[PDB]
């Protein structure tokens, strides 16, 4: 199967190496390693940026409620122990609802254990955690996005 | 860097007089029969193109006119002046119909649209003001000009509004909305000519900096034509692409519209009694047959210049 | 000169012998800022 | 999982920071 | 054209000396049925409120930067000259 | 010599869902440009409706352009999002914006107040929005719920307090006896509720606000371990961990149905002070609400 | 005395208010207002005040010079910052204003990212003076390798027999006698090949004198079949050496 340890992700902000969950979330990891090796989270602009929250992009809808994932049409959010929504340079995925997530990648360097448990963490920001949370860091409009896009240049799904 | 193309030198073949103030602007009536000059003297002369005879002259300014033109599609004569009143004649019985008025400063110049039928004046209360033609209402008042707005320019294409004013800039105009597009800097001194040719869809803007030519619709630099270092009062361009640069010291350049390769430099001489200050190009056009070009100098004179066409390629070389 | 400040001295000798003991439609400098243009933010700043 | 007033700065391919 | 004469007939129609509809509201805190009704104008009856109030005029719009030539300096004798 | 007030023409008021009523349908009456406004003294579009049956028929006060801006009522004067007065919502959040006071100024700084929201999406109040994000501070706890009415009530006859109301029942205004003149709360400038000076229903709810220790905890002599009391056999450990998993690591999490209460201890300061305050009559959790006191 | 000096700052204030109102275009009485109010320590005030002085004319140089040394002379760091990078977005003509952004961004700011921020002057194409500050500037940063490239840009948009001497005086000076010896040969096949400058190869000659005497002397001969009275006075101290 495809179970890569981390993969690496370069874009405008700059060049972040991340680690996936695949010891706790090993379908979802691969689901993530397949949309990376489409391009499916590359080339799509961030469709929801919260004030210093959570930064998500890779959705390919662009309005935050969209998008498709590996697995086919929507993915369920299996949410893991070893995998949650906390500390700084999380990685998960920005559900608007449950059992309903794309392949949209979410970094958040702030506590999100109230949405930890209705989303599935893909893994953890090893590298480029300053990116994410500068890139975080902008402000958005009520629509969680700025005027200026910003996407995913390239994506390398090594492992 | 191509060759530019040969161009045949221009030669002043009849001086014509007769106003008592400076000649400060010419428009040639559209069928080619007959031109009209707007001059200090409070009166606008109706002249003969072909004979030179005073056909008529009318008075009613009550200060200098700076700016006459001719309607294209409709029998109207639009006059303004230092006055600070825009006049619409008639010619169909010679009389002031219409009274357009507003302006808190003295009109230095207007423009008509060739298909709207709305008229736009520029004045020096660093406004330019857009007046519906029948009602006589000023459905705009463009402002954010710093200074006198010395010129305005019209097109059916986008933009549609071009004004050069004192403060050494451009604004490119929207219309429908009464809200500047696009501002240009470029020029270090008063922005006092600008043209727009005939099918290039590019125009040139007049500065004693210098030339500039540049791109529609958003006003990209294209050319900086130098050279010609005096204050320049007027710019036309033939359909040939001749480009003819007027300034206040008299002295009148001629240039390929492509290249930019200035051909001929023409300093003509002035009225019998008259001083050497009084040598100035006010404003300068070309007739419809674009074959005549027709000066008002500063000498209360009016100047037409015809081309030679004994001059070849090989007894006018052009230069580099 | 002097005699714009002796008066201005005197009026206010008569205002705080009144005060001891409208406003014209105009505007009050020493209130707030008379036209208050806010500096243009960018690419730095925390306040004070 | 395993840890349990300014402008936006914009840049452009090797561009450093649009103004 | 069509957008200028709508410019001038209104306007004209400011200028010129002199149905119910339903909408529907959603107040974002269910949703409501508004009767769009105007009152009628009185016309033996005279403007409100005074319009001669002049204020400063306000800031323009933020300004243009602005190309030049790189300066040519001028000596002394220029000065003088 | 060409700067003056641009008139403000709109429809679709701006209103709370309590000076709006209860009824799905309401007839509605709009003035083109009827009165000026009761602040930026322009002329604006004049709205004016009955909310409901005995009501006082309820009309807008200040322009659209103030309201937008202050993201308050257009009658009321209170905050659309909360139903609080605006001083109240600018010492929770932020007091630095202010406005002048003289006529001039204040114009000038409406029309170009008037021009950036113009040149603007169109509704938004302004970056304040921005400087609102953080929120439920105490604000939520004094907060009403239900659409207070009785501020529609109609207003007090007057001839029936001199007691010669000839009308009897037939007269629309109340026929009942006033508020005391002597208490401070019936001044009520308007400019001074608009501005956020010195309101005094502002006063006695921040006075209210205040008595409330919703937020204080650390009744404890340098000691994490605090009791939520509430809490029983409903909730369990697996809840308050949760709840302490936010604040990043706990030292000991426990819930004893013998005593009703739960133990929440963390090993750093802030976080059991941020689950002190969190869970201090604030928190619900598997149907059970917790107040965190000393334990 | 509290209401004598409230009475006497609205007696200045509106003197200043009359006569900005009388003559809107006078710059001086927006500088003596703004220095007024800097005087009585209201910062936000002289900050209204430049920028409706901006507002009213903002190509006037001594506005920005004025505000920009009013918010460096208070701790107002960012403010200043922020005032520069408009000046600079709005005048990039002004030299003055990238210099004293330089004196304020490295003798107070002391951050070497700055210089990055000067690279956006080198966008510009500027006079020889911003060319030899950064020479130096990056000669204070301890950087060879960097001033190699500014010097190779220098000669690259500015091309001139100083500019090449300079460039030979830099590299024999930063001990890169190869980068030398190749900067000149670039020197003697491009600037001045057919043009007979006859100096780049007299800096040429003294930098093979210092090299090595026989090319030195073969220099001279070149020099001399190319070739004025300088010329023969270097084959002269060619032929004496
Ligand atoms: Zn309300
Ligand atoms: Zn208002
Ligand atoms: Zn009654």
């Amino acid at each position: 199967s495809w179970q890569p340890p981390n993969v690496y992700l370069e874009t405008s902000m700059g060049i972040i190496v991340l680690e996936l969950y695949w010891k706790h979330a090993p379908k979802t990891c691969k689901n993530f390693a397949e949309l990376a090796r489409r391009g499916y989270y590359n080339g799509t602009k961030f469709h929801r940026i919260i004030k210093d929250f959570m930064i998500q992009g890779g959705d390919p809808t662009g309005t935050g409620r969209g998008g498709a994932s590996i697995y086919g049409k929507q993915f369920e959010d299996e949410l893991h122990p070893d995998l949650k929504f906390t500390g700084a340079g999380i990685l998960a995925m920005a559900n608007a609802g449950p059992d309903t997530n794309g392949s949209q990648f979410f970094v958040t360097l702030a506590p999100t254990q109230w949405l930890d448990g209705k989303h599935t963490i893909f893994g953890r920001v090893c590298q480029g955690i300053g990116m994410v949370n500068r890139v975080g860091m902008v402000e958005t409009n009520s629509q969680d996005r700025p005027v200026d896009d910003v996407k995913i240049i390239k994506a390398y799904p090594s492992g | 860097m191509p060759k530019p193309q040969w161009h045949p030198p221009w030669k002043l073949y009849r001086v014509i007089s007769g106003h008592l103030g400076w000649v400060r602007c010419i428009a040639v009536e559209p069928g080619n029969q007959w031109f009209v000059t707007g001059s200090a003297d409070r009166t606008i002369k109706i002249w003969d193109l072909a004979s030179g005879k005073l056909k008529l002259s009318l008075t009613g300014h009550i200060s200098t006119v700076r700016g006459v033109i001719v309607s294209t599609r409709s029998p109207y004569l639009f006059s303004c002046g230092e006055d600070k009143q825009v006049k619409c004649w008639d010619l169909e019985y010679n009389k002031v119909i219409r009274h357009y008025h507003g302006h808190l400063s003295a009109v230095y110049g207007l423009d008509l649209h060739p298909t709207i039928d709305v008229l736009v004046t520029c004045s020096r209360d660093s406004t330019a003001r857009i007046w519906d033609v029948r009602t006589k209402a000023s459905v705009h008042t463009l402002s954010g000009h710093t200074n006198a707005v010395a010129t305005v320019r019209c097109q059916a294409a986008e933009p549609q509004i071009i004004t050069g004013s004192h403060d050494t800039t451009i604004r490119l105009w929207d219309l429908v909305a009464g809200k500047t597009r696009v501002t240009l800097t470029n020029h270090k001194k008063s922005v006092r000519a600008v043209v727009l040719h005939p099918r290039h869809y590019t125009f040139a803007s007049g500065s004693p900096d210098n030339i500039k030519q540049w791109k529609f619709p958003d006003g990209s630099f294209i050319q900086n034509l130098s050279g010609h270092n005096a204050i320049i009062n007027t710019l036309t361009v033939n359909s040939d692409g001749v480009l003819v640069s007027g300034a206040d010291n008299g002295t009148m350049h001629l240039w390929d519209w492509r290249t930019g390769y200035n051909f001929q430099r023409v300093h003509a001489a002035v009225q019998p009694g008259s001083l050497d200050s009084e040598s100035g190009i006010f404003a300068c056009a070309f007739d419809q047959s674009e074959s005549r070009l027709l000066t008002a100098e500063a000498d209360k004179t009016i100047k037409v210049y015809r081309e030679d066409d004994t001059a070849t390629e090989e007894t006018h070389p052009v230069s580099w | 000169k002097a005699r714009e400040k002796q008066l201005e001295e005197a009026r206010r000798l008569a205002a705080l012998q009144k005060r001891r003991e409208k406003r014209k439609r105009g505007v009050d400098y020493n209130a707030e800022i008379p036209f208050e243009k806010k500096p243009a933010l960018g690419f730095y700043d925390t306040s004070e | 999982p395993e840890i349990h007033n300014a402008l936006a700065i914009q840049v452009d391919s090797e561009g450093k920071i649009k103004y | 054209r069509v957008a200028l004469e709508k410019s001038v007939s209104q306007k004209v129609a400011a200028a010129m000396p002199v149905p119910a509809q339903y909408i529907r509201y959603t107040p974002s805190q269910k949703q409501r049925v508004i009767r769009m009704v105007e009152m009628q104008k009185d016309p033996m009856e005279p403007p409100r409120f005074k319009i001669n109030k002049k204020i400063p005029r306000g800031p323009p719009s933020p300004p243009a930067p602005v190309m030049h030539s790189p300066s040519r300096k001028m000596t002394v004798k220029e000065q003088q000259e | 010599t060409y700067n003056r007030q641009n008139w403000e023409d709109a429809d679709f008021p701006i209103l709370c869902q309590t000076c709006l009523g209860e009824n799905p349908y309401i007839r509605m009456t709009k003035e083109k440009y009827g009165k000026e406004c009761k602040i930026c003294a322009r002329p604006f579009t004049v709205f004016r409706w009955c909310p409901g049956v005995r009501m006082r028929f309820k009309k807008t006060e200040v322009c659209q352009t103030c309201s937008k801006l202050k993201n308050v009522c257009q009658t009321c004067l209170l905050d659309l999002e909360y139903g609080l007065p605006i001083q109240v919502r600018d010492a929770g959040l932020s007091f630095k914006d202010d406005m002048p006071k003289s006529d001039v100024n204040k114009e000038y700084y409406t029309q170009n107040m008037e021009r950036e929201i113009s040149n603007s999406d169109g509704t938004r109040p302004v970056g304040m929005l921005g400087k609102a994000t953080s929120t439920s501070d105490m604000l939520l706890k004094l907060a009403r719920t239900t659409p207070y009415y009785k501020r529609n009530r109609p207003h007090i006859c007057s001839f029936w307090v001199k007691g010669e109301c000839k009308r009897g029942e037939e007269c629309p205004y109340r026929h009942e006896k006033p508020t005391d003149p002597d208490d401070p709360l019936a001044d009520q400038n308007i400019k001074d509720r608009y501005y956020g000076i010195n309101d005094p229903v502002a006063d006695k709810l921040l006075k209210r606000a205040s008595t409330m220790p919703r937020l204080d905890p650390p009744e404890d002599k340098t000691i994490t371990t605090l009791y939520v009391g509430g809490l029983g056999d409903t909730i369990t450990e697996t809840d308050l961990r949760n709840h302490f998993y936010q604040f990043g690591e706990i030292r000991t999490i426990t819930v004893v149905q013998r005593q009703q209460c739960a133990f929440i201890q963390f090993a750093t300061r802030q976080a059991a002070e941020v689950a002190a305050e969190k869970s201090f009559n604030k928190l619900i959790v598997n149907g059970r609400r917790l107040n965190v006191k000393w334990g | 005395d509290e209401e004598e000096l409230n009475d006497y700052k609205l007696r200045k204030r509106k003197t200043f208010e009359d006569n900005i109102r009388k003559n809107r275009t006078v710059i001086s009485n927006w500088i003596k207002y703004a220095q007024w109010e800097e005087s009585l320590k209201e910062i936000q005030r002289a900050r209204s005040i430049y920028e409706r002085a901006l507002d009213v004319d903002y190509r006037n140089i001594t506005l920005w010079l004025k505000y920009a040394e009013m918010e460096m002379k208070n701790r107002q760091v960012n403010h200043a910052r922020n005032i520069w990078d408009r000046a600079i977005t709005t005048l990039p003509r002004v030299n003055q204003f990238w210099y004293k952004y330089t004196y304020m961004e490295e003798m107070l700011g002391n951050v070497a990212g700055a210089r990055q921020v000067f690279e956006r002057w080198m966008e510009w194409q500027p006079e020889e003076q911003a060319w030899h500050s950064y020479i130096n500037f990056e000669l204070r940063y301890k950087e060879v390798d960097r001033a190699r490239t500014i010097y190779e840009r220098f000669v690259l948009v500015h091309p001139d027999v100083k500019n090449w001497i300079k460039y030979a005086r830099f590299e024999e000076k930063h001990a890169y006698f190869a980068h030398a010896r190749k900067v000149y040969e670039r020197a003697v096949e491009f600037f001045g090949d057919e043009h007979m400058d006859e100096h780049l190869y007299v800096a040429f000659a003294k930098f093979e004198e210092n090299q090595k005497e026989f090319e030195r002397v073969r220099v001279i001969y070149k020099y001399a079949l190319d070739r004025a009275q300088e010329l023969f006075k270097n084959y002269t101290i060619f032929e004496k050496k």
